[PDB]
RNA sequence: AGCGGCGAGUACACUGUACUUGCUGCUUCUUAGAGGAACAUUGUGUGUCUAACACAAGGAAGUUUAAGGCAACAACAGGUCUGUGAUGUCCUUAGAUGAACUAGGCUGCACGCGUGCUACACUGAUAUAUAUAACGAGUAAAAUAUGCUUGCAUACUUUUCCUCCGCCGAAAGGCGUAGGUAAUCUUUAUCAAUAUAUAUCGUGAUGGGGAUAGAUUAUUGCAAUUAUUAAUCUUGAACGAGGAAUGCCUAGUAAGCAUGAUUCAUCAGAUUGUGCUGACUACGUCCCUGCCCUUUGUACACA
């Protein structure tokens, strides 16, 4: 019934079904609740009777949801300039391309760049 | 006929004047009309420099403006205005028939 | 027949008219049950205990409520609806049990006949308090 | 830190204290016994 | 040069010749520093 | 619970006189047993408000919406699209500088307002420039209401 | 007639000690159903004992960080902690929380010597426990305050240990012994 | 601006009601011109029965009904000559110490101190909506065409404030018009928040909380890089009520909550006003601190 664990922690059994999916990552609970309306889980049930059908739904959903009638301007880092278009892609992957995304900036060195690796706040902490 | 000003006196006097005159003229008049005062306030930092405290001091202007309507020719109300008017006070004339 | 009256009381100011009728009062397009805090709802209703319901079965009051906060109109349409209620029974119903009424609604309160004058004072300098300003640094 | 559940004079306190559950799920039985805050029965 | 209808450079004080505190309120186009001293003839009369 | 005894004489010839809490709820539950308007699909990812921050999470706000307009456009009948986003005005924090109100966003209010015209219970004209009830939908509202005083009294 | 929240007219008040009657001042001038009133206290000192004693809990309930001002929330706080109240034990809840007061209050304070208390200052200096063991009570202690200041309350009529104003009199009285 | 009356009613009662159309029996009500009303007023008291003070009552008005401003004499060698074509003396002017123009700074930070802004929740985090006020504040430029070859010159209306509305856009914002130089249009038969009642949650550094990033989209401005301002998604610190120290404050006012105005092309986390919710505790004391009076001692008098 209780305590399910996957790739992230769900130890919210005793809580809701739906922080169920709004706490595993997402913690701005926009994403999670946009994955969870393409998931069609009700949200009166609690988090102790989530099944494996469930999960594979939602990990069948985040999968490249641009295919979906998620909105563009939803989406995180949505243009990211290159040739393509990027898309928020959770967790472990999400912090890779994070990863990604504050290595394409060290060569870029600019003002800001270096400001952050100097330890010092993009807009200003005014320590002053 | 709205008449403005910023004393009271003056207001008062003008249309004292103007009701008499309409009396002895035996005219079609409107009653008065007595408007709610509109002030215009401002606040300012005494001090000219940047010492001492911090002292302010605040301002007010009270507008004053009535309105009335009389039946008579447009030459004659205005003659009788500007002959007892002081032209501190700004009058307006509109006409009225029924 | 017809007359009308005034409560003015806090920042609200309530009309009333009490004219000749079966018992309908009303609140603007509401009632005075729509207002939504039932326990105004009974200060409002003291006087109708105080003097009668029966007797309001005869009298049709109108009131106007407008601007002001919830607790002031509701203190206003008390005192317009005692105001009203009063004249009425001066003017055209009867008068000696008027001799009664006012000395029931005195008996219960000096409240509901006449209103307070209390309100904002102008605030004053110095700092964000009416009567405290800023913190002092030495 | 919390434990309790839905798993084992109607109001949700006392429910909830004499059942030692969550407010959530004391309401939840609550309703189902008998079938914010308001004035009781 | 490089004038323009923006900014605080589009307008100064009419006495002092300042761009510096300066009242736009009701469109006076005065500085503070004279203004307090030419209220009384201007009408503005301290009251409360 | 809600009832209590009236003390004078009623009327309850329209809607105000019914409680409007009470009176939207059972409009919603008619619109959705008659499925009069749509959801729309369209929306179901846009919070309500700048400030809102968070998704209504009930899954039918947009007939509470329209329930609540429908009242609106009762108990004030000149109303608007700036009108309505003052009235649904909500806070709005702006984490270290402090909460500001701000208004609703307007998409939602047309569309929903689209969709009564498009149902013919408002309708527009030049004089009288807000939205305004036609007066079908008076005599349907006046006939809901009346139900709706029965149904709640005897 | 007149019933506190539509429940409670507080027919029946215990005699206290005949000065707690008239702190709390509470009576058909002093009736209401819910709390925060607009009487007022700052034109005279006998007015502020005439504010009701339910009153003054509610208004005192509130300083605690940002929460401070929400008498709205004391309004419902009080009102909830009444409900429960009523039927965790059979007692009125205005009842026991008289009997609370009554008994939570110190009598003798060695501040600087020792003095006997003022029934005012008695009942205030009460309440002021009351609202602080209320306060520890929401810090870390699972349970909601309603339940928290619930039990306190109830601590405080049956005299019991686990009360942080009858351990605060403790200490007070413990100094007393000290110095004398 | 209000009161009505009837002219036709839209649904209800029965022998007026919510919403609309227009004129005018009338002006307490929406309001201000003026004046009056409150003077220890009347008695039961305290007082050398003189000056002073209490109780109770009418009354909106009994601490001057309260809050606002004017602040004597003398002084500081207090601040300002960077407010002034107010100003003496000294100094300077072609490599200006006059003016304009490009770019740059006070926004950077081991730290410190203030002014201040947002938290530690369930007295709250969250979604619905009714009941909401007042001070307020508001009108030498666009674009079109022609000529030359999008740019230059010229002729035409008014764009250059608040803006409602109807559309487009999640939003930011954009498009076209009603109105107002203003108790008339924003908006005012009514604009914020603390509400509210029902509902998710029911104190688990938690979902609280928001220090914290990139990606951006639009506006303001010729110019936003030093991410001005700004909606969107991702980011997830301290914080369990608070060190030595130390500040402010007695009634529609403390505090909480917002909000108008100033500077403003854009930018409140600044200042000033306005209001809501209307609290724990006085009719005092000189203990600290700081003043005032008298006596007293001084070898101090720039005290």
């Amino acid at each position: 019934q209780h305590i399910l664990r996957i790739l992230n922690t769900n130890v919210d059994g005793k809580e809701k079904v739906i922080i169920a999916l709004t706490a595993i990552k997402g913690i701005g609970k926009r994403m999670a609740t946009v994955i969870c309306k393409q998931a069609n889980v009700d949200p009166t049930k609690r988090a102790g009777e989530l099944t494996t059908e469930e999960i594979d739904n939602i990990v069948h959903i985040m999968s490249t949801p641009t295919q979906f009638k998620i909105p563009d301007w939803f989406l995180n880092r949505r243009k990211d300039l290159k040739e393509g278009k990027n898309i928020h892609v959770i967790a472990n992957q999400l912090d890779s391309y994070l990863r990604e995304d504050l290595e394409r900036m060290k060569k870029i060195r600019l003002h800001r760049g270096l400001r952050h690796h100097w330890g010092l706040r993009v807009r200003g902490q005014h320590t002053k | 006929i709205a008449l403005t000003s910023k004393n009271l006196r003056a207001i008062e006097k003008v249309c004292s004047d103007i009701m008499k005159g309409a009396k002895e003229k035996n005219l079609n008049v409107s009653g008065p009309v007595r408007l709610p005062v509109k002030t215009l306030r401002i606040t300012t930092r005494k001090s000219p420099c940047g010492e001492g405290t911090n002292t302010w001091d605040r301002f007010e202007l009270r507008i004053y403006k009535r309105l009335i309507d009389l039946y008579s020719q447009c030459e004659v109300v205005t003659q009788m205005t500007s002959i007892n008017i002081d032209p501190v006070v700004e009058v307006e004339v509109i006409i009225t028939d029924s | 027949k017809r007359v009308q009256t005034f409560g003015k009381k806090k920042t609200a100011v309530a009309v009333a008219t009490v004219t000749n009728g079966k018992g309908l009062i009303k609140l603007n397009g509401k009632n005075l049950d729509l207002v939504e805090p039932y326990i105004l709802k009974t200060k409002v209703y003291e006087p109708l205990w105080l003097i009668g319901s029966g007797k309001l079965k005869n009298l049709d009051i109108r009131i106007r409520v407008k601007g002001g906060g919830q607790t002031s109109q509701i203190y206003a349409i008390r005192q317009a609806i005692g105001k009203g209620i009063i004249s009425y029974y001066q003017k055209y119903v009867d008068e000696s049990t008027k001799k009664e009424l006012k000395d029931v609604l005195l008996r219960y309160d000096r409240s509901l006949l006449v209103g307070d004058t209390r309100r904002c004072e102008p605030k004053k300098f110095g700092g964000k308090g009416a009567r405290a300003r800023y913190q002092k640094s030495y | 830190k919390l434990n309790h559940a839905v798993f084992i004079v109607i109001t949700p306190s006392a429910i909830a204290e004499k059942y030692k559950v969550n407010l959530s799920v004391a309401r939840a039985v609550i309703n189902h016994l008998a079938d914010s805050q308001k004035l009781y029965t | 040069v490089h004038p323009k209808k923006y900014g605080q450079g589009s307008r100064q004080c009419r006495v002092c010749s300042n761009k510096h505190a300066i009242i736009r309120k009701y469109n006076i186009n005065i500085c503070r520093q004279c203004f307090r001293e030419r209220a009384d003839i201007i009408g503005f009369k301290k009251y409360r | 619970r809600l009832l209590e005894p009236v003390p004078f004489v009623k009327t309850n010839n329209c809607i105000k006189d019914v409680d409007a809490d009470l009176f939207i709820r059972s409009y919603a539950t008619h619109l959705k047993l008659h499925n009069k308007i749509t959801y729309p699909k369209w929306c179901t990812f846009v919070k309500t408000g700048k400030g809102r921050k968070l998704a209504p999470l009930n899954e039918d706000w947009y007939f509470i919406r329209a329930s609540s307009i429908l009242r609106r456009l009762y108990l004030h009948p000149d109303i608007g699209v700036g009108f309505l986003r003052r009235q649904f005005s909500s806070k709005q924090r702006r984490g270290v500088a402090p909460n500001h109100t701000s208004l609703a966003s307007g998409k939602i209010l047309r569309s929903i307002l689209q969709q009564l015209e498009n149902l013919g219970y408002v309708e527009q004209n030049p004089k009288k420039k807000g939205r305004r009830l036609t007066t079908k939908g008076e005599n349907a509202i006046n006939n809901f209401a009346r139900y709706i005083n029965k149904k709640v009294y005897n | 007639d007149i019933k506190l929240f539509k429940k409670w007219s507080y027919e029946e008040i215990n005699i206290a000690d005949l000065s707690l009657v008239d702190c709390i001042a509470v009576s058909q001038k002093a009736c209401v159903y819910t709390p925060h009133t607009a009487g007022r206290y700052q034109k005279k000192r006998f007015r502020k004992a005439l504010c009701p004693i339910v009153e003054r809990l509610v208004n005192s309930m509130m300083m605690h960080g940002r929460n401070n001002g929400k008498k709205l929330k004391a309004i419902r706080i009080v009102a909830y902690a009444f409900e429960i109240i009523h039927l965790m034990t059979g007692e009125n809840p205005l009842q026991v929380f008289v009997n609370a007061v009554q008994k939570g209050g110190p009598r003798e304070d060695s501040t600087r010597q020792a003095v006997d208390v003022s029934p005012l200052r008695r009942v205030n200096q009460a309440i002021y426990l009351i609202c602080t063991g209320a306060r520890n009570a929401a810090f870390r202690n699972i349970k909601s305050i309603s339940e928290c200041l619930a039990e306190e309350i109830i601590n405080c009529a049956n005299e019991s240990s686990s009360s942080y104003a009858i351990k605060k009199k403790d200490e007070i009285e413990r100094v007393a012994k000290a110095n004398r």
